Protein backbone atom coordinates (compact mmCIF):
# COMPACT_ATOMS: atom_id res chain seq x y z
CA UNK A 1 0.00 0.00 0.00
CA UNK A 2 0.82 3.42 0.07
CA UNK A 3 1.59 4.01 3.76
CA UNK A 4 -0.92 2.52 6.46
CA UNK A 5 -2.27 -0.68 4.88
CA UNK A 6 -6.35 -0.22 3.92
CA UNK A 7 -8.29 -2.17 6.30
CA UNK A 8 -12.38 -2.54 5.19
CA UNK A 9 -14.95 -1.65 7.53
CA UNK A 10 -17.36 -4.23 8.65
CA UNK A 11 -20.51 -2.20 8.80
CA UNK B 1 -1.90 -1.85 32.37
CA UNK B 2 -2.36 -5.22 30.35
CA UNK B 3 -0.74 -3.03 27.50
CA UNK B 4 2.35 -1.86 29.17
CA UNK B 5 3.32 -5.89 30.21
CA UNK B 6 2.40 -6.93 26.93
CA UNK B 7 5.94 -8.53 25.42
CA UNK B 8 5.15 -7.29 22.00
CA UNK B 9 4.16 -3.80 23.09
CA UNK B 10 7.51 -2.06 22.38
CA UNK B 11 5.65 1.98 23.04
CA UNK B 12 7.79 4.96 22.04
CA UNK B 13 10.31 3.50 19.06
CA UNK B 14 10.97 4.53 15.80
CA UNK B 15 9.40 3.32 12.70
CA UNK B 16 13.37 2.91 11.77
CA UNK B 17 13.62 0.89 15.35
CA UNK B 18 11.54 -1.50 14.27
CA UNK B 19 12.46 -1.78 10.53
CA UNK B 20 15.49 -3.89 12.67
CA UNK B 21 13.60 -5.94 14.61
CA UNK B 22 11.27 -7.11 11.70
CA UNK B 23 14.37 -7.51 8.87
CA UNK B 24 14.28 -10.84 7.49
CA UNK B 25 11.79 -12.41 9.60
CA UNK B 26 8.71 -14.57 9.01
CA UNK B 27 5.40 -13.87 8.00
CA UNK B 28 3.28 -13.31 11.44
CA UNK B 29 5.70 -11.69 12.98
CA UNK B 30 4.63 -8.44 14.38
CA UNK B 31 4.91 -5.48 17.49
CA UNK B 32 2.80 -2.78 18.27
CA UNK B 33 3.95 0.99 18.86
CA UNK B 34 2.30 4.38 19.74
CA UNK B 35 1.48 6.30 16.51
CA UNK B 36 3.19 8.87 15.05
CA UNK B 37 0.04 10.90 15.87
CA UNK B 38 0.20 13.19 19.21
CA UNK B 39 -1.81 11.41 21.89
CA UNK B 40 -4.98 10.56 20.48
CA UNK B 41 -4.53 7.00 22.33
CA UNK B 42 -3.54 5.65 18.99
CA UNK B 43 -1.16 2.70 18.34
CA UNK B 44 0.36 1.08 15.39
CA UNK B 45 0.68 -2.62 14.51
CA UNK B 46 3.77 -3.43 12.62
CA UNK B 47 3.02 -7.15 11.03
CA UNK B 48 5.76 -8.58 8.16
CA UNK B 49 3.94 -10.11 5.17
CA UNK B 50 5.30 -10.89 2.56
CA UNK B 51 9.07 -9.68 2.27
CA UNK B 52 7.63 -6.71 3.77
CA UNK B 53 6.46 -4.61 6.56
CA UNK B 54 2.53 -3.54 6.80
CA UNK B 55 1.45 -0.77 8.60
CA UNK B 56 -2.23 -1.08 10.04
CA UNK B 57 -3.16 1.68 12.68
CA UNK B 58 -5.41 0.77 15.69
CA UNK B 59 -8.02 3.83 16.01
CA UNK B 60 -9.28 4.63 19.44
CA UNK B 61 -12.73 6.31 19.28
CA UNK B 62 -15.33 6.69 22.04
CA UNK B 63 -13.30 4.02 24.21
CA UNK B 64 -13.23 1.22 22.10
CA UNK B 65 -10.01 -0.06 19.63
CA UNK B 66 -10.14 -1.11 16.46
CA UNK B 67 -8.94 -1.45 12.37
CA UNK B 68 -11.64 0.10 11.27
CA UNK B 69 -15.63 1.10 11.63
CA UNK B 70 -17.01 -0.22 14.14
CA UNK B 71 -14.42 0.16 17.06
CA UNK B 72 -15.20 -3.18 19.30
CA UNK B 73 -12.36 -3.83 21.33
CA UNK B 74 -12.06 -2.83 24.94
CA UNK B 75 -8.35 -2.99 24.67
CA UNK B 76 -5.48 -3.18 22.18
CA UNK B 77 -4.42 -6.81 24.13
CA UNK B 78 -8.11 -8.08 23.66
CA UNK B 79 -7.52 -6.61 19.81
CA UNK B 80 -4.07 -8.24 19.31
CA UNK B 81 -5.13 -11.46 20.95
CA UNK B 82 -8.36 -11.73 18.66
CA UNK B 83 -5.96 -11.76 15.76
CA UNK B 84 -3.31 -13.92 17.12
CA UNK B 85 -6.16 -16.58 16.77
CA UNK B 86 -8.13 -15.22 13.33
CA UNK B 87 -6.77 -14.15 9.82
CA UNK B 88 -6.54 -10.60 9.15
CA UNK B 89 -8.08 -11.09 5.73
CA UNK B 90 -11.67 -9.92 6.12
CA UNK B 91 -10.12 -6.32 6.19
CA UNK B 92 -7.56 -6.70 3.23
CA UNK B 93 -7.33 -9.83 0.88
CA UNK B 94 -3.25 -9.17 0.97
CA UNK B 95 -3.50 -10.01 4.67
CA UNK B 96 -3.74 -13.70 4.77
CA UNK B 97 -2.22 -14.16 7.82
CA UNK B 98 -3.01 -14.24 12.20
CA UNK B 99 -0.40 -12.55 14.35
CA UNK B 100 1.60 -15.61 14.78
CA UNK B 101 5.26 -14.47 16.14
CA UNK B 102 4.95 -11.51 18.88
CA UNK B 103 8.73 -9.47 18.70
CA UNK B 104 9.47 -9.85 22.56
CA UNK B 105 11.07 -6.81 24.82
CA UNK B 106 11.55 -9.53 27.27
CA UNK B 107 13.48 -11.76 24.57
Amino acid sequence: SIDYVPMLDMK
Amino acid sequence: MSLQNAEWYWGDISREEVNEKLRDTADGTFLVRDASTKMHGDYTLTLRKGGNNKLIKIFHRDGKYGFSDPLTFSSVVELINHYRNESLAQYNPKLDVKLLYPVSKYQ
